[PDB]
């Protein structure tokens, strides 16, 4: 499945040694999420397609360099660094929750900069 | 004698030294060149209040081992005796005591500079 | 070539940017009022003003944005509009190899949530808006004059401030310290009206009211 | 149109008790900011000034613009406390250098085409 | 295509921990340091010799202002103020008036020369070459106002420099 | 030492006649600075500053609000510093 | 004769001035660059007595080389007021002269003199490091010319 990465290079990126049944419960925690998200919102739909795609992905392949090459998300570590902040982005949309339409719309010139 | 004739034309060479730097050069002065120097901006009020540093410790140390070199300073004529199996043993071992100490005042933070 | 001094234009930047225009719109309706790709292949986003931190913590944590360097936060001062000031942020998505614009808008008394908590580099940018023009932010750890003097008065870059100021310094020698006069120019700014009286560019020729 | 989200005040009740205690954090710190600054002015010149800056500023019958100076008045006493401001941007309120500008119509006639 | 710069592990054979220490103990990248600061001590010092050995320029160096005037005797400048109009500091002034033959010239034209920036834009946007930045740079002076020059002075210029000023747009020209 | 209430009386009396802008004559217990002896809102923020300087304990902006006659600050005090007489 | 002795000594003593400037570096704008080129092996500065040293209790002249900032212009009176007073202030730029290219900033004073008394004025934007050097040399002319003594003794 890989050696152990002496470095991951980033500073503070501590390497992960057992990173497959992390980024798994993540994604879980993930749909778990977006479960509260109704379905209308388009946040629960694309994010929902993303994260399918990517759970099915990192159970499919048991390699390490085989997930990070096809992954297209750098180093294993960012992966589980970025699907943590999907997790935190998805826990705080679901408090202002933008599916709502447009709270105001903007005076009549406030956009169109010809002076 | 010879040493106190020494010792004053040494003192009268640095006060005449004195006397000409006060006086030869004239003075115009006022109160804003006889302010403190702080680098340009107007200093917040200090260099008398407490600046507590951290190598309190190992300054006080310093006065346990400057006794340690008076004790074992007489080494020079104390090799010159008829029972130097009794000097060397004691010599050592005041090295001994002196490595001890510093090695004890290592291992428990000691030499470390507080924060 | 055909076009050797005419800038050439990538349309495949065009359609991908257009494409998470459109994306952006969808995933937050609630605050992106207008989106539009400028000609030379950049995006810009017009969010509401109570959109400020929502929208810029999607576009820093979600996996398909990862815009996680606030490049500069900077604002241009309009005063024909009702909000004169609008507040302008530049993003960069590393992972992505892109740059993004969220542009607000905020009249003169009215608070924007700082992005300090969303991107620590805005602390300092937040600082530059309010000093230079007067815009508060509501929530900022450490707001307060950055880069005018000591007991400035005014926002030097509003557009209604004078160029040469109002005050000016000297040293006074009858009170042995350097003193604060109105502003009395040996030479004024010659302004030089040199706009040309013939239209410049038919495409942004703006409709008759 | 007429509505508007505030500052930090609702009306003019609470951003008039921000001013009060604000000048309550400037009246304290005079003396004491006259001793730090050595300032020439006495004390009893220092408070008036801090009660005159804060008499001119009274015709604002708006919540919002009220919360503004009392944020800024913050920051001016922040710069002040911390010795931010040295001793000519103190004397920057004391319009010292500059001659009085006379206020009768006779006198602006004599000196200049003032409005 | 990016390289580690710092990604070297020491090697720990016996060999290896020996050199280090003996490096360690006897001090040996500081004899390094010392025995290269004694090489630069027997080497050639770069000082040149001022004022007798003046640094070497270019002729497209900007100094000291200076108006021209055409081979005849009369002056170049004809008063366009373009320079005025493109100086990024604002420090040309330009009066003109008709001259009592006709062809008029400027009645004043100072240049601040304690608000010029020096970038050169007066002498490209001329079209007569009239003003241009002479080679000299050494005219420092005491006073603030002696820097203030107007007509008569950077006239005088002009006829001063003029054999080198002339030399300089003769090589110059071209490139432009 | 106890404290008592006209121990309150004369140095609140007291603090007052230093202050300037402030008539000896007119001034009494009863007297209202906004309607007897005309102050301002930031003149009576001075007094109950005079008061708790002199006092020695802090009094907070709530109480400085309404509290205006001579009465009030001996009143207000009192049960402060526990005086009950 | 007395004029005489007194103009052996004055003569004396300004040549043990002039031989000895320590420029107080003001390094503000990058006029100061240019400046650091002068003491750069290409110039030399030390060779002329001339070193640069900190404190201005132990220098003889600024060298006012950049911008001079509202906001910091009292830091430059008080340096200036600091310094044990044989002292003279060397202008670098057009922006130390009299303001330069920010002459109608909000925020820039027209020149480094409505602070400081300014002795030779340096133009450049920057001034080559081969003009100040110039300057500097124009600054020992300068105390090379101060009849100190002779207007004492002619009191
Ligand atoms: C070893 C050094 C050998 C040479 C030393 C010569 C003396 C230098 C002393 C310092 C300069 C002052 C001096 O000579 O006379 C003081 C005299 C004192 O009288 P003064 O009135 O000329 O002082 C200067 C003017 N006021 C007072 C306004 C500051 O000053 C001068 O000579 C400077 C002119
Ligand atoms: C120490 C050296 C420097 C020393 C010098 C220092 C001078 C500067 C000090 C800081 C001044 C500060 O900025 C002032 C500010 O923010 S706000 C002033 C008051 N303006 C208002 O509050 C608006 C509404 N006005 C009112 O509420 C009424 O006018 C009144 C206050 C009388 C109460 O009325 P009531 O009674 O009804
Ligand atoms: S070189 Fe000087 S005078 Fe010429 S355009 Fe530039 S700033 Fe103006
Ligand atoms: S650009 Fe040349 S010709 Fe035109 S006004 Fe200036 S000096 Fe005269
Ligand atoms: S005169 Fe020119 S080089 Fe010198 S500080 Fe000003 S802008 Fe910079």
């Amino acid at each position: 499945a890989g050696l152990l990465k002496k470095t991951t290079g980033l500073v503070g990126l501590a390497v992960c040694e057992t990173p497959h049944e992390r980024l798994k419960i993540l994604y879980t925690k993930i749909l778990d999420v977006l479960g509260q998200i109704p379905k209308n919102a388009a946040y629960r739909k694309y994010t929902e397609q993303i994260t399918n795609e990517k759970l099915g992905m990192v159970k499919a392949e048991p390699d390490v360099k085989k997930l990070e090459e096809q992954l297209q998300g750098g180093q294993i570590e960012e992966v589980i660094l970025q699907a943590e902040n999907e997790l935190s982005l998805a826990r705080k949309m679901l408090r202002w929750k933008p599916w709502e339409p447009l709270v105001e719309e903007p005076p009549a010139n406030q956009w169109k900069w010809p002076i | 004698m010879n040493i106190m004739l020494t010792l004053l034309t040494n003192v009268t060479l640095a006060s005449l030294l004195v006397l000409i730097a006060f006086w030869l050069p004239q003075l115009n002065a006022y109160s804003e060149k006889t302010s403190p120097y702080e680098c340009g901006f107007d200093p917040m009020g200090s260099a008398r209040l407490p600046f507590s540093m951290k190598f309190f410790l190992v300054a006080i140390t310093f006065l346990l081992f400057d006794l340690e070199i008076a004790l074992l300073l007489p080494l020079p004529w104390a090799s010159q005796t008829n029972n130097l199996k009794t000097m060397l043993t004691m010599a050592l071992f005041l090295l001994i005591l002196l490595a001890a100490s510093l090695a004890y005042e290592w291992t428990q933070k000691g030499l470390e500079w507080a924060e | 070539d055909t076009r050797p001094t005419i800038r050439p234009r990538n349309d495949v930047v065009h359609k991908q940017l257009s494409a998470f225009g459109q994306y952006v719109a969808e995933i937050l309706p609630k605050y992106v009022q207008q989106v539009q790709v400028s000609c030379f292949n950049e995006l810009e986003i017009f969010i509401h003003p109570d959109g400020v931190i929502p929208v810029l913590t999607f576009l820093r944590d979600h996996t398909n944005a990862q815009f996680k360097s606030l490049a500069d936060l900077t604002a241009v001062d309009v005063p024909t509009r009702q909000n004169r000031f609008e507040i302008v942020y530049n993003l960069l998505s590393l992972r992505f190899n892109s740059q993004i614009r969220v542009k607000t808008y905020t009249d003169e008394l009215t608070p924007i949530e700082s992005s300090v908590t969303v991107y620590k580099a805005a602390n300092w940018y937040e600082r530059e808006i309010w000093d230079m023009f007067g815009v508060f932010f509501a929530n900022h750890p450490d707001l307060r004059r950055i880069l005018t003097g000591y007991g400035f008065e005014g926002h030097p870059f509003r557009k209604d401030f004078p160029l040469s100021g109002y005050v000016e310094l000297r040293y006074d020698d009858e009170v042995k310290r350097v003193v604060a006069e109105p502003v009395e120019l040996a030479q004024e700014f010659r302004k030089f009206d040199l706009n040309s009286p013939w239209e410049a560019f038919p495409a942004y020729r703006q409709p008759p009211e | 149109g007429t509505s508007v989200k505030p500052i930090f005040s609702r009306d003019m009740n609470e951003a008039k008790r921000r001013v009060r205690e604000l000048y309550r954090a400037w009246y304290r710190e005079v003396p004491n900011t006259v001793h730090l600054f050595q300032l020439d002015i006495s004390v009893k010149q220092g408070r008036d000034k801090v009660r005159e800056m804060f008499m001119k500023n009274a015709h604002v019958t708006d919540p919002r613009v009220v919360d503004l100076l009392v944020i800024k008045g913050k920051m001016e006493l922040e710069e002040t406390i911390n010795v931010w401001k040295q001793r000519t941007h103190i004397m920057r309120f004391f319009h010292e250098t500059e001659a009085p500008r006379p206020t009768d119509f006779l006198s602006k006639f004599y000196v200049g085409h003032d409005p | 295509t990016y390289k580690f710069v710092n990604m070297r592990e020491p090697s720990m054979d016996m060999k290896s921990v020996t050199d280090r220490a003996a490096q360690t103990l006897l001090w040996t990248e500081l004899v390094r340091g010392l025995g290269m600061t004694l090489s630069y001590l027997f080497r050639e010092p770069a000082t040149i010799n001022y004022p007798f050995e003046k640094g070497p320029l270019s002729p497209r160096f900007r100094g000291e202002h200076a108006l021209r005037r055409y081979p005849s005797g009369e002056e170049r400048c004809i008063a366009c103020k373009l320079c005025e109009a493109v100086c990024p500091a604002q420090a040309i002034t330009i009066e003109a008036e008709p001259r009592a033959d006709g062809s008029r010239r400027t009645t004043r034209y100072d240049i601040d020369m304690t608000k010029c920036i020096y970038c050169g834009f007066c002498q490209e946007a001329c079209p007569v070459d009239a003003i241009v930045e002479g080679p000299n740079f050494e005219f420092s002076t005491e006073t603030h106002e002696e820097l203030l020059y107007n007509k008569e002075k950077l006239l005088n210029n002009g006829d001063k420099w003029e054999a080198e000023i002339a030399a300089n747009i003769q090589a110059d020209y071209l490139y432009r | 030492p106890p404290l008592t209430l006209e121990a309150i009386k004369d140095r609140v009396l007291y603090v007052l006649k230093l202050y300037d802008k402030i008539d000896p004559e007119k001034l009494s217990v009863n007297s209202h600075f906004m309607k007897d002896l005309g102050l301002d809102s930031l003149d009576q923020v001075e007094i109950i500053m005079a008061m708790e300087d002199e006092f020695g304990f802090e009094i907070p902006d709530i109480d400085a609000e309404k509290l205006m006659c001579p009465q009030e600050i001996v009143d207000y005090i009192a049960d402060k510093k526990d005086v009950y007489e | 004769r007395g004029e005489y002795v007194v103009a052996k000594l004055d003569d004396l003593v300004n040549w043990a001035r002039r031989s000895s400037l320590w420029p107080m570096t003001f390094g503000l704008a990058c006029c100061a660059v240019e400046m650091m080129h002068m003491a750069a092996p290409r110039y030399d500065m030390d060779r002329f007595g001339v070193v640069f040293r900190a404190s201005p209790r132990q220098s003889d002249v600024m060298i006012v080389a950049g911008t001079l900032t509202n906001k910091m212009a009292p830091a430059l009176r008080k340096v200036y007021d600091q310094m044990p007073e044989p002292r003279y202030v060397v202008s670098m730029g057009s922006c130390a002269n009299g303001g330069g290219y920010y002459h109608y900033s909000y925020s820039v004073v027209r020149g480094c003199d409505r602070i400081v008394p300014v002795d030779i004025y340096v133009p450049g934007c920057p001034p080559t490091a081969e003009a100040l050097l110039y300057g500097i040399l124009q600054l020992q002319r300068k105390i090379k010319r101060e009849k100190r003594l002779r207007i004492w003794y002619r009191r």
